[PDB]
């Protein structure tokens, strides 16, 4: 991983994502009796960014076939690195965090999170 | 050394059978490998997201302080979770088999206990499951057979529930409707 | 390690300690607060005994008493506290203030609104809304003369909307409202501590079934009212800081 | 003299149809639950005499 | 007024119906558990002879 190998966005993406789980995780000591009560809502926001970018990595792949009884899933990279950019520009705040959990594709995504 | 060697476990601990449930079974760490030829084709389709529901009720319960968050928007998860903790309870020296077993899966996911105060659910079931023994067995034949659920016993089994919980009366005195 | 482990013992040890001093701070509050919010009742009884006297024989008509014919927009004012370390007394209220905010919504009003607290001024600067004025740093012990003053700004508000007609001013040369809410928490118990909203700007007359004017009644009826709304906010204030601590 | 005889059986007749229904309702459930429990004592009664006498056999 | 004495009758009849249905799932239980756990008493009987 570096910027002379890939491209510049994909090493801002990656820079971010390591930051924000670097974040959650030095608040989590915090978190860990008083909550988010006592925290402000600048760092609430970071917590709920954080909890949701966590969740989406949630994957089904096709080897589970014979525990979940369904199909697995595949993406390209550009639509995996466009996804997590939108996902880090904050506009899926209002979706529900279940959703996120075992889901294929922004479509995917979408789809179920409609469907409730 | 044991659990590497081997593959599948399950995990007691002292809690639960402290907090009163006989039955201590772990729901988030304790799992197996074994594939879904293990269960019979009628207990995949009737049992199935189990683990994950328990695993997200365990986390919910976390925040039961807290009604200003939840705001009926999860209280039939919180219920649907307390009923079904309290149908996984045995008592000791109860041996069961996989009719009335599976029925009891079938009658739990669906809800239709969910009327049933959850102080005497346990004692309901027994009624219900000894008067379906005592009542027609062909549905359990049925299902033996084909090690499937066929429709036509789900109409006919879920006509036979409600009429025995509109005839049934709880703890306190009041019918289910 | 070791070390580290001893000390967030001691760490943890202490913020016990002080976590139970202050709860016992709170505690002591209490008392001096339940002390003082119970001594208002009297005046306010008799200012209500006198209003209902006062209009029991008198003319029904006021800018106050009488609605807008158009409802153009609706003022509102919602209440928060000084410190943190709450609970859920900020999520409630704001909770409250949203679903109020989404109720009017159904109108299509364009309302403005007013916050006391500096929390509340934060999470509302935070975010995209305008706020015309704020007040802070008397929550914890108010006076009678921050209820007054707030109590004359209010209805000056509302008087300056009678002639609002679409987007124009009129006689009036700024934009007013043509309705007010008022939202704090109610001490309903130790225990029970409900978040209550309320609309009290035009007055509703109602009749249940069934002395000497000396100075012109009309004119006492319009010096009257003001009293009443200044009461009114004056009792509020310490029953949200009740329910606060 | 004859105007609030018409008032007072329109207030008799306002509430006689729910004061029956409540009646009615009240009574099915009575007989429902003591049927029930006439029954379900029964059948304990039943099941423990059988227990006793099986094991006393 | 007419109407008002309707549902009598059916309520009766529906709990002469529970009645009768209910006595009579009690004693086929009755009848059956008692088979069963005597059937068992004396399985356990040849069991220990």
């Amino acid at each position: 991983l570096d910027p002379a190998i890939v491209g510049d966005e994909h090493y801002r993406v990656a820079q971010e994502v390591i930051r924000i789980l670097q974040r959650y995780k030095d608040l989590q000591d915090i978190i860990a009796i008083l909550g988010i009560d006592e925290l402000s809502e600048e760092d609430k926001q970071l917590v709920n960014r954080a909890r949701r970018i966590e969740r989406f990595l949630s994957q089904n792949m096709m080897a589970a076939e014979q525990f979940t009884g369904q199909p697995g899933s595949t993406v390209p990279l550009k639509e995996t690195i466009e996804a997590f950019d939108k996902l880090t520009k904050g506009e899926f705040d209002h979706l529900p965090e279940q959703a996120f959990f075992l889901i294929g594709g922004l479509d995917d995504l979408a789809k179920k999170a409609e469907s409730l | 050394n044991v659990i590497s060697i081997t593959d599948g476990q399950c995990f007691l601990e002292s809690d639960l059978f402290n907090q009163g449930v006989r039955p201590a079974i772990n729901v988030g760490v304790s799992v197996s490998r074994v594939g879904g030829a293990a269960q019979i084709k009628a207990m995949k389709e009737v049992a199935g997201s189990l683990r994950l529901d328990l695993s997200q009720y365990r986390e919910l319960e976390a925040f039961a302080a807290f009604a200003s968050d939840l705001d009926a928007a999860s209280k039939a998860q919180l219920d649907r979770g307390a009923r079904l903790v309290e149908l996984l309870k045995q008592p000791q020296y109860s041996p069961l088999a996989v009719e009335e077993q599976v029925v009891a899966i079938f009658l739990g996911t669906q809800g239709h206990l969910d009327s049933v105060p959850v102080e005497d659910v346990q004692r309901f079931e027994s009624e219900l499951l000894e008067h379906v023994k005592a009542s027609h067995s062909d549905i359990f034949d049925g299902i033996r057979e084909t090690k499937k659920l066929s429709e036509e016993a789900e109409e006919k089994l879920v006509s036979v529930i409600n009429e025995f919980k509109k005839g049934f009366q709880a703890s306190d005195g009041s019918s289910v409707v | 390690t070791l070390r580290e482990l001893r000390g967030r013992i001691r760490s943890a040890g202490s913020i016990k300690k002080i976590t139970k001093a202050q709860e016992l701070i709170a505690t002591s509050r209490i008392a001096k607060a339940q002390a003082r919010v119970e001594a208002a009742r009297p005046y306010a009884a008799e200012i209500t005994n006198m209003l209902t006297e006062l209009a029991g024989a008198s003319a029904l008509d006021h800018p106050l008493l009488v609605e807008r014919k158009q409802p153009k927009r609706a003022g509102v004012l919602v209440v928060s506290s000084d410190r943190g370390l709450c609970g859920a007394y900020n999520a409630n209220v704001l909770r409250r203030a949203e679903e109020l905010f989404s109720l009017l919504r159904d109108e299509g009003k364009d309302p403005v609104l007013y916050v006391v607290g500096r929390k509340a001024l934060g999470y509302f600067s935070f975010r995209q809304r305008t706020v015309v004025e704020s007040w802070t740093g008397f929550s914890e012990r108010p006076t009678y003369e921050n209820a007054r003053e707030i109590a004359d700004t209010l209805v000056n508000a509302f008087m300056a909307g009678a002639d609002d007609e679409g987007d124009d001013a009129g006689a009036d040369g700024i934009l007013g409202v043509d309705e007010l809410h008022i939202v704090f928490t109610e001490f309903r118990s130790m225990l029970s501590q409900t978040a209550v909203a309320r609309r009290a700007a035009p007055m509703e007359v109602e009749y249940v079934g069934e002395y000497s004017f000396e100075p012109d009644p009309e004119t006492l009826f319009d010096a009257l009212l003001p009293r009443y709304i200044a009461t009114r906010v004056y009792a509020a204030l310490l029953e949200a800081a009740a329910s606060e601590s | 003299a004859e105007r609030e005889a018409m008032l007072a059986k329109t207030a008799a007749d306002n509430r006689k149809s729910a004061e029956q229904v409540a009646a009615a309702q009240a009574d099915y459930e009575k007989e429902m639950a003591e049927a029930r429990a006439q029954a379900s004592a029964l059948r304990d009664e039943a099941r423990a005499a059988g227990r006793s006498v099986v094991d006393e056999k | 007024l007419a109407d008002a004495d309707a549902m009598h009758a059916k309520a009766l009849a529906d709990a002469k119906a529970e009645s009768e249905k209910v006595t009579e799932e009690a004693k086929q239980d009755s009848e059956r558990i008692a088979a069963q756990l005597s059937e068992q008493a004396g399985s356990e009987a040849e069991r220990i002879k």
